């Protein structure tokens, strides 16, 4: 595990 | 990982220690992105957090959302303060559940009640909410 995070909306 | 002897150490100036180790336990083992970690709250004193990712599933995919639960030497009976860790690839999203600073706000937080409330009612809250509303999004 990597932090992400969904694209900008 | 982490033993529970090693964990005792940490939360030696706890007032409440075996149950602070109990609950740690439970999450790391549920959560394995998550770290105990004996730090400097804010830079004015020495707290364990917990700290890493939680998996939260957001319009059909599953994202690995960067936190941080810092333990007060009060835990069970206060509630942890959570932030929100953005890496450089990501900004906070202020709203309803975040503010500027990426702390955290929550009804089971702010109604947090021994032994009712835990860190593994939390994080379950944490995956519904954020899963509704991501506290993080990633630069386009």
């Amino acid at each position: 595990p990597e932090p992400t995070a969904p694209p900008e909306e | 990982a982490v033993s529970e002897s090693q964990l005792k150490k940490m939360v030696s100036k706890y007032k409440y220690r075996d149950l602070t180790v109990r609950e740690t336990v439970n999450v790391i083992t549920l959560y394995k992105d998550l770290k105990p970690v004996l730090d400097s709250y804010g830079g004015s004193r020495e707290l364990m957090n917990l700290t890493g990712t939680i998996p939260v599933p957001y319009r059909g995919n599953t994202y690995n959302i960067p936190i941080c639960l810092w333990l007060l030497d009060t835990y069970p009976y206060n509630p942890p303060i959570c932030f929100v860790k953005p890496t450089s690839s990501m900004t906070i999203k202020t709203g309803k559940h975040v503010d500027a600073n990426g702390k955290i706000y929550l009804p089971y937080l702010h109604e947090w009640k021994h032994p009712q409330s835990d860190l593994l009612g939390l994080i379950q809250v944490m995956i519904v909410v954020f899963g509704d509303e991501p506290p993080v999004f990633s630069r386009p």
